[PDB]
């Protein structure tokens, strides 16, 4: 009882700080969605399968074919995050398409109620993938990291998932990211390989290198790097209460 | 009270809490931050105190 | 080398012409931000009223 | 206070105003859904012209180095589509090999 | 004072929305920064053309 | 003594002249920088690699010719600054290089 509480209560206080509504929320995070087939849906069926060439091989290739057509229809900036979303999607799989049988499920104009269902299901995901990269603000140098190597975010993730505390972590990891100012690129690029230790940190967070490696220490007690994201938050909670 | 009584300065091994409580609010700062306020006093270095 | 000066010639130009669509780009959704923040102002101005 | 409800209807009345020109930004053609679209679109078909680009430069190369008597002038330089800026000025670097 | 309250959350709105213009101008495509790389790779192409 | 405090003293003064930080002051002129392999710094590795033409001649011209490359790839805005920057660090010699 008690952690539902603190659930609702701290997850309307990310709400209401990053200033959306839970209409905006279960927007971005329903799985109740329609499966009418949208002009929108119409669009991306038709500049995906006449702008794509022969049907190339898997994510290794046909993803970085399609990436630049799937920004172009549902409205991202980057061909890279687009491939990285397409990642994303391919490792979730919503009712079982992946982004092959998507394809084959498209380009046909003769499909089953079940078929066009699936490809509208497809499509709201990818949808509320756009908003939730675009509402929080990914580069897709931290988005792309965390998509590969979900290790780095959290130990016992290994799937990066489409949940709210994954929205909500995701949250508070864009926002150090960016409260990390001028050496950003270096620690994530630091947090990409096992390299990203105190001095650096503190550095980049204006504390104290014996401050922040104490923090560390109290976290992990023999961890000399930060090897992940969860290390990296409650490190700063105990700044934050040391302070 | 001024007296000769060693202090090992580094913020986990002093275990005289009075001295060293009576340090941190007279010059109102850490354990961390005078540790390194005597740093600076001896070019990096930590004799003795 | 006159087909791939042709080619080359041509590749010039959708990179020109690529340039000038994410421009044209980046400058309308920050034209639409603008006036998504604006509407927000006003609401708030009226609440002050 | 007659004044500070005319004011009122004024900031009303801006309001209007600023949700018509959001509705307009929206309902125009030239959106940035048109231009999001065309970056993509264009940016696939810009890669794959540059392959087609940098494959008539190695025949014009090979060419070059069967006429010549030299299989070792290697002209078009390994490169010249850096991803991170779109590969962009890729035919002027082609243009200048 | 609650309309003076009203007015700094106003002023609060107003920071952070410049803050958001700010950090869309880093992170469009089309920032200063590929302009400068566009600049420094076309002047080296210019001058050895 | 005074030596040090009149040169904290007036260090602090010209720093709150400029209108910077300690910490503006320490990125600008530090020594315990990271060792790891930025983005950006693939970004220059890359573009000096392949913008670049055969080897050249020293700061005569390998410098001339690779000042727009570098000045392209950290943002400097003239081939001349990047060109005398280049002879800055030449005379300076971080880690031996």
């Amino acid at each position: 009882l008690t952690q539902l509480i603190s659930f609702l209560f701290q997850c309307t206080q990310w709400l209401t700080t990053q200033k959306w509504s839970v209409s905006d929320v279960f927007l971005m995070t329903t799985d109740n969605y329609s499966t009418v087939l949208t002009p929108d849906i119409e669009n991306l069926i038709t500049t995906l399968s006449n702008g794509l060439s022969t049907l190339s091989l898997g994510d290794d290739e046909l993803i970085r074919a399609a990436a630049p057509l799937i920004a172009a229809s549902i409205q991202m900036d980057s061909a890279k995050t687009a491939e990285t979303i397409l990642l994303w999607i391919n490792q979730i799989k919503p009712q079982g398409l992946t982004f092959d049988d998507f394809m084959i499920i498209a380009a046909n104009r003769d499909r089953s109620e079940n078929e066009t269902s699936n490809m509208v299901a497809f499509c709201q995901v990818l949808g509320q993938l756009s908003l939730i990269v675009r509402n929080i603000g990914l580069s897709e140098n931290e988005l792309t990291l965390l998509v590969t190597k979900p290790e780095k975010f959290q130990s016992e993730t290994t799937a990066l998932q489409h949940d709210l505390p994954t929205l909500q972590a995701l949250t508070r990891f864009h926002a150090v990211i960016m409260r990390c100012g001028s050496y950003a690129t270096e620690i994530l690029t630091a947090l990409e390989l096992g390299a990203l230790t105190a001095e650096q940190l503190a550095v980049a967070l204006k504390f104290d290198a014996q401050v922040v490696t104490q923090a560390l220490q109290q976290t992990d007690l023999g961890v000399n790097t930060f090897t992940n994201w969860r290390t990296i938050d409650v490190t700063l909670q105990w700044l934050d209460v040391a302070a | 009270s001024a007296d000769n009584t060693k202090l090992d300065l580094t913020p986990g091994e002093s275990k005289n809490h009075f001295y060293l409580g009576i340090m941190k609010r007279a010059f109102r700062v850490n354990d961390t931050e005078l540790y390194t306020l005597w740093k600076l006093a001896n070019g990096g270095t930590n004799p003795e105190f | 080398l006159e087909n791939a000066k042709w080619g080359v010639s041509q590749l010039i130009q959708f990179g020109n012409t690529l340039l000038s669509i994410t421009e044209r780009q980046d400058a309308e959704a920050l034209a639409e931000i603008l006036q998504t923040q604006g509407s927000e102002l006003a609401l708030q101005s009226i609440k002050m009223q | 206070r007659e004044a500070a409800v005319l004011q009122k209807n004024y900031l009303e009345t801006q309001q209007a105003q600023t949700q018509a020109q959001l509705a307009f930004l929206q309902s125009k053609f030239s959106n940035a859904a048109l231009y999001n679209w065309l970056r993509g679109r264009l940016s696939a078909i810009y890669y794959q012209f540059y392959d087609l680009a940098v494959s008539l430069c190695l025949m014009a190369e090979q060419t070059y180095q069967y006429e010549l008597n030299n299989a070792a002038a290697h002209f078009i330089k390994p490169g010249a589509w850096h991803g991170t800026y779109a590969g962009l000025l890729a035919g002027e670097t082609l243009m200048l090999n």
